RNA sequence: CUCCGCAUAAGCCUGCGUCAGAUUAAAACGAACUGACAAUUAACAGCCCAAUAUCUACAAUCAACCAACAAGUCAUUAUUACCCUCACUGUCAACCCAACACAGGCAUGCUCAUAAGGAAAGGUUAAAAAAAGUAAAAGGAACUCGGCAAAUCUUACCCCG
RNA sequence: GCUACCUAAGAACAGCUAAAAGAGCACACCCGUCUAUGUAGCAAAAUAGUGGGAAGAUUUAUAGGUAGAGGCGACAAACCUA
RNA sequence: GCUAAACCUAGCCCCAAACCCACUCCACCUUACUACCAGACAACCUUAGCCAAACCAUUUACCCAAAUAAAGUAUAGGCGAUA
């Protein structure tokens, strides 16, 4: 007699079931004794908002601009726009190593960083 | 004395009976999911 | 193949026509008029 | 009531298109061929069905036994089914003895 | 709808008798 | 931000920051009658008031003493074609008291006094329509439904 | 402060609003991250303006003076998103050549169907956790029947499909014989 | 978004129209309209071009085609083979009676021949820098395609940028340094924030 | 009239709030039907509590006298670890289980006749038969299988357990 | 999730006599002796009157357990979704 | 004259050929579709009957890798049905 078709809330149940339910909202803390909440600073999100004093973009782009071919970025073109120049510097100079890649740009290891490509361990 | 109302609602009961983990536990319920998701029903489990 | 009946209007009238004097239902109705057909003939 | 107000397209045959024109070529293959070819081997169809004729429950049979492996589940169980019945039709029922 | 021409132009022909009958021309 | 895996939190450890937020609110007129320093606002079921606090705060410089949230449920009893219910989206209805003694009401966004301009465009189509039937007239009672074309 | 979720008052009432085309991919790649940060807050800005004025449109049973502005907005936040999401992923197949961001695996789930389970983050490893050892990674030899099921009302499917057409063809080509050369 | 059913009948009337849900409702299921493929590179009728109709009412008068619909390959020229329809009518108000154009096939419109006003037909032929043209096969005439006005309804040369359109030189002003860092990461150093707490591990299953 | 009523629990999920229509209510405007628009804001509840050893014989019944048997819901210590804070979810309604706007079923706290909740009669006439009541001359079980029903609120027995 | 039995932690039982009660009268509450009505009914077992129990082998809310070549049964060949 | 009647497509069936499925982001084995803590629970094992033998008890065909033919031949069987 229970409409099984309809998604399963927190609306509905006992509650247990309503108070152990939630709507996908992150944590921010924990419980302890009493049923008492601890929150953890860490844990809520800190908005990085920069300063729009001088900022000359705008949300739209007049109809006068002219048009441009479409390039994705790829891992090889960024390699030719920032790498590769520095690369045949060095190499031209003599100065090139095969274990100076780290000099170069590269990540030995994404462990120790604050930010890490893989896996991601920071937020958009 | 009447009839009818053999069905007294309980959510827990309800999902205790029949459920996603109650049908995963026992090979039984895996082969009734299996039978619903080939016949092709929307709700696979109460 | 599937062979369907198309004549039954014509198959039908054979017979009602010649049910059209009488009185009630045995007139317009197939399966009533039928019987009083062949009692008249 | 149950038949139609209105006449039908009409329809129109091409008596003379490339299949009716050459319908029946070929047919004597093997006459006038030095009998290399047989002409049941120019039958198209069920590969279980090619210069062979027989009732329902044979045609089940021989095609249980010809691509019965390569049958779906449920076809082949209907097929089993069907040839259980044809079995006991033929050999348990009827008028004549 | 049933497959068949016969008895589509005998039924054509019995609504022509009918109109007909329903018109009479001078 | 939505739909996105947060970094797992130990002891100690980094603050986890949101550079480019994908949380968009809309500022909605309340229904019912709200105090002056009382603002409604609708957003997702992701956002938590602690969020909508920051949001205000370093986005929109508005300052924030107190935020109450709530989960309003749509309606699933509409039945479309087939007789199957249409769910309406659940929202989260938060209330934001501004914190410095301000207060703020929701302005008319349609005032009559632009929405009817002097300046005004009038379809070809209309123009032409208008004029049609101010130059046709009501049949007079007396002519006795006698056409009023002919000069004779 | 709480004026930025509306329009300009002298906009206010107007039936139609001038707006002007939406950031493309290539516009946005020749700017610079801070850039593309400044821009895209300014765009959640005039989104959320957009989403509030609709919504009060809805309210007054009015139109929208320009509905095409919010989907302008849009258009230009997802260009941005993926300017950025190429930037990222260039950047990680570069430096360690993982193409996803968030570690998975093809696993086999207990009705036998071959799945992307992605990791999650968790403080014990994976053999100390209960919940995680609870969940079933194979399937036993009593799904193969339902997988040939399942193969054979695919392949029925496919079948129909493929059949339709060759008649949907085959009655065109009637209707237009022209078609046949 | 307006999906479309799988069999939805096209008319003169854009899709998502009041007058569409008047006819077109959700429930409706009829016979399809069997449509000529044409494809794309066999398409030569657009928007603006002077096609003469051909076995239509006018049969011979020419026109500019207003309207285009390749899901049924129809073409409407303005001013020609027009039915009179009451608009605006009430009760006791009959009416101002206007001319409608019906729609015509590819089949049944030929396009005019630029040199010489008599029709033409149409061979689609890649010029010497690859620019595909429609050329007059009775003389090897070029037909160029006539100019629509744009989509957005905005000229160009008649537009002004407003208070939140970015100016050409500032959406075109290049300052992209291309280098391996991160978005978060050039957002933290410009801004100042300084972080020194490392971000232990986790583990991932 | 008041069988109740109010609130919680359980259950259901927007299901008589506003506007534009009136399909429809077992008549009919009401609106519970259609579309759009609003809404229920935590203090009340749910969601808790580090480890290793260790402690816990003396009922409740106003718990004080007696009085029991069926022998009873309602405790710690030692050491180590531990600066940090108010997140998330439920809050609507004339509502649940019985195919129904069903005389049925439905756990608690308060009220004990109400401060809260409702209307037995669509209009007319007053035939038969039928149903629920009131009153009855004289007799008082003569009725009937039987004092079945109704009224008043008896005595003495027998069989079985 | 009805019902037969059991498990864990809960709840209710006005007033009167005697108080020592598987005690008596008598409400909530449980059950259903007899009559009338109803028999496509309000109800696939109900309503009205009248009845038995009502501090106990009582009634009852919630969660769990026993599954058919069986369960369970103060044996009625009971009950196990009308 | 109402109620009505009529339609031709949506698509489907049998073959042939060819061996098909698989992950915008997020969530989903606990009460599935629920961001985030100390586990150890792991699969394998003759099918039986209806029915026929006019009951029934032994028995009673169920594709197992080439169409046909050998051949319903040898052989098995309450030497019966039948295999
Ligand atoms: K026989
Ligand atoms: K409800
Ligand atoms: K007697
Ligand atoms: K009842
Ligand atoms: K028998
Ligand atoms: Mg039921
Ligand atoms: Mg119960
Ligand atoms: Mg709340
Ligand atoms: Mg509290
Ligand atoms: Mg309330
Ligand atoms: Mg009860
Ligand atoms: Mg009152
Ligand atoms: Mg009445
Ligand atoms: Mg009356
Ligand atoms: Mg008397
Ligand atoms: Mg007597
Ligand atoms: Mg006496
Ligand atoms: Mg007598
Ligand atoms: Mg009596
Ligand atoms: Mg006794
Ligand atoms: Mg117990
Ligand atoms: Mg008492
Ligand atoms: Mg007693
Ligand atoms: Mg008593
Ligand atoms: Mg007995
Ligand atoms: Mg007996
Ligand atoms: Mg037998
Ligand atoms: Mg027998």
């Amino acid at each position: 007699g229970a409409d099984r078709m309809s998604k399963w809330t927190s609306k509905r149940g006992p509650r247990s079931f309503r108070g152990r339910k939630g709507r996908g909202a992150k944590g921010i803390g924990f419980l302890t004794s009493g049923w008492r909440f601890v929150q953890i600073k860490e844990m809520v999100p800190e908005f990085v908002v920069p300063d729009l004093t001088g900022f000359k973009l705008k949300p739209y782009v007049s109809y006068l601009a002219p048009e441009s071919e479409e390039t994705p970025l790829t891992a090889a073109q960024l390699f030719s726009e920032a790498v590769a120049p520095a690369i045949e510097k060095d190499f031209k100079d003599g100065t090139f190593d095969p274990d100076n890649l780290e000099k170069y740009g590269f990540e030995p290891t994404q462990e120790g960083k604050l930010f890490q490509l893989y896996p991601r361990n920071f937020l958009r | 004395k009447a009839r009818g109302n053999e069905y007294q609602p309980s959510n827990i009961k309800r999902k205790n009976k029949h459920g996603w983990v109650r049908r995963l536990s026992t090979p039984a319920g895996v082969q009734v999911i299996l039978r619903r998701m080939l016949k092709g029903r929307k709700s696979l489990s109460h | 193949l599937r062979n369907r009946v198309t004549d039954r209007y014509f198959r039908i009238q054979e017979v009602l026509k010649h049910a059209r004097h009488f009185r009630g239902r045995k007139n317009r109705c197939y399966r009533l008029a039928v019987r009083t057909v062949i009692r008249a003939f | 009531i149950g038949i139609r107000l209105t006449l039908p397209p009409p329809k129109v045959v091409d008596r003379w298109n490339e299949k009716r024109a050459m319908f029946g070529v070929y047919d004597n293959i093997g006459i006038l061929g030095n009998f290399e070819k047989h002409p049941k081997e120019l039958i198209r169809g069920p590969i279980w069905l090619r210069g062979w004729k027989g009732n329902e429950l044979q045609r089940c049979i021989r095609k249980r036994k010809m691509v019965g492996s390569r049958m779906f589940a449920d076809d082949l169980h209907n097929l089993n089914k069907r040839i259980r019945y044809l079995y006991k039709h033929f050999n348990r029922h009827g008028k004549f003895r | 709808v049933k497959k068949g021409f016969r008895a589509a132009f005998r039924f054509q022909k019995e609504l022509e008798r009918q109109r007909l009958l329903r018109c009479p021309p001078p | 931000a939505r739909n996105v895996v947060y970094p797992l939190y130990r002891l100690g450890g980094p603050q986890l920051r949101v550079f480019r937020t994908n949380f968009f609110i809309q500022l909605v007129r309340p229904g019912v009658a709200q105090p002056e320093d009382t603002v409604q606002f609708r957003i997702p079921m992701e956002m938590t008031r602690v969020d909508l606090r920051n949001y205000l705060e370093g986005i929109y410089n508005v300052p924030v003493a107190a935020v109450r949230t709530r989960v309003q449920h749509g309606s699933n009893k509409r039945r479309d074609h087939r007789n199957v219910r249409i769910k309406k989206p659940d929202y989260k209805v938060a209330y934001v008291q501004l914190a410095h003694g301000q207060t703020f009401t929701f302005p008319d966004l349609f005032p009559e006094k632009d929405e009817s301009p002097e300046g005004s465009a009038a379809d070809d189509l209309y123009s032409m329509l208008e004029e049609e039937r101010q130059q046709r007239q009501s049949s007079d009672p007396r002519r006795g439904g006698v056409p009023s074309w002919f000069g004779l | 402060g709480l004026e930025e979720f509306f329009d300009d008052p002298k906009n206010w009432g107007q039936e139609k609003v001038k707006s002007g085309a939406a950031w493309t991919c290539q516009q946005l790649r020749n700017k610079s991250n801070e850039d593309l940060h400044k821009l895209w807050y300014v765009l959640l800005k005039e989104r959320n303006m957009l989403l509030t004025l609709e919504q009060e449109a809805k309210r007054q049973r009015l139109p929208m003076p320009s509905p095409e502005r919010l989907d302008k907005v849009v258009d230009s936040m997802d260009a941005l998103d993926k300017v950025v999401q190429e930037r990222e992923d260039a950047l990680r197949l570069l430096q360690t050549g993982q193409e996803r961001a968030r570690p998975g695996a093809w696993r086999r789930d207990i009705f036998g169907r071959i799945i992307w389970h992605k990791f999650k983050q968790w403080v014990i490893p994976w053999h100390l956790n209960k919940r995680y050892n609870r969940k079933r990674f194979f399937a036993l030899p009593y799904v193969d029947h339902f997988l040939r099921l399942e193969r054979e009302k695919r392949a029925r499917i496919k079948a129909r499909k493929e059949n339709l057409e060759r008649k949907k063809a085959k009655i065109l080509l009637k209707k237009f014989p022209h078609l046949a050369e | 978004k307006v999906t479309l059913p799988p069999h939805y009948r096209y008319g003169m009337s854009p899709p998502g129209s009041v007058a569409d849900k008047r006819k077109n409702p959700p429930w409706i299921r009829r016979r399809p309209v069997v449509v000529e493929p044409i494809s794309d590179e066999d398409w030569y009728l657009f928007c603006g071009d002077t096609v003469e109709i051909l076995e239509g009412k006018d049969a011979g008068k020419q026109g500019k085609v207003v309207q285009v619909i390749r899901q049924r390959n129809w073409v409407v020229v303005g001013g020609l083979n027009t039915h009179y329809r009451y608009i605006g009518k009430t009760m006791d108000y009959r009416g101002t009676m206007i001319p409608s154009e019906a729609p015509l096939l590819h089949r049944q419109v030929k396009l005019v021949d630029p040199m010489d006003r008599k029709p033409t037909e149409i061979e689609w032929r890649f010029t010497e820098a690859g620019e595909r043209v429609r050329v007059s096969t009775r003389s090897g005439r070029i037909i160029p395609k006539p100019e629509f006005p744009r989509a957005d309804g905005i000229v160009p040369e008649t537009w002004i940028d407003g208070p939140k359109d970015t100016s050409v030189e500032d959406a075109l002003e290049r300052t992209y340094v291309p280098c391996l860092k991160t978005l978060q990461e050039e957002v933290m150093e410009a801004m100042g924030i300084k972080e020194t707490r490392k971000y232990k591990k986790v583990y991932w299953y």
